[PDB]
């Protein structure tokens, strides 16, 4: 979110943060990283302009 | 022409979509059967051992009725 690399801001993103440093917590956001993940794959399915590679 | 990779969305495939939810179970419904399953456990095997009773007074019967053993 902060710093853009190859076209960003423009996709929609969603970052997993809890609560408590334990193993769990930080097992639980990997997952919910994982099930907000297919949304930024969906919107490069989205948006291709075709041109040069 | 000019031929290349073409764009394909038409579901989006749900993005997050949750999948966990209850099942069968509810709460206070299981313990009607888990403690309902307890109390037709005893009541059932109890009157096995009563019908038990009747065979083993009969049993040791036979043990006063032979003297001749």
């Amino acid at each position: 979110k902060t710093q853009p690399y190859d076209v960003y801001d423009q996709v929609e993103f969603d970052v997993p943060i809890g609560s408590r440093g334990d193993c769990y917590d930080r097992y639980l956001c990997r997952v919910e990283e994982m099930r907000q993940s297919i949304r930024i794959i969906s919107q490069c399915l989205n948006k291709m302009p075709p041109g040069e590679i | 022409x000019x031929x290349x990779x073409x764009x394909x969305x038409x579901x989006x495939x749900x993005x997050x979509x949750x999948x966990x939810x209850x099942x069968x179970x509810x709460g206070y419904s299981m313990f009607a059967v888990g403690i309902g399953a307890l109390l037709f456990g005893y009541w059932s095997m109890m009157k096995w051992n009563r019908e038990r009773r009747r065979l083993q007074i009969e049993d040791f019967e036979a043990r006063i009725a032979l003297m001749p053993l």
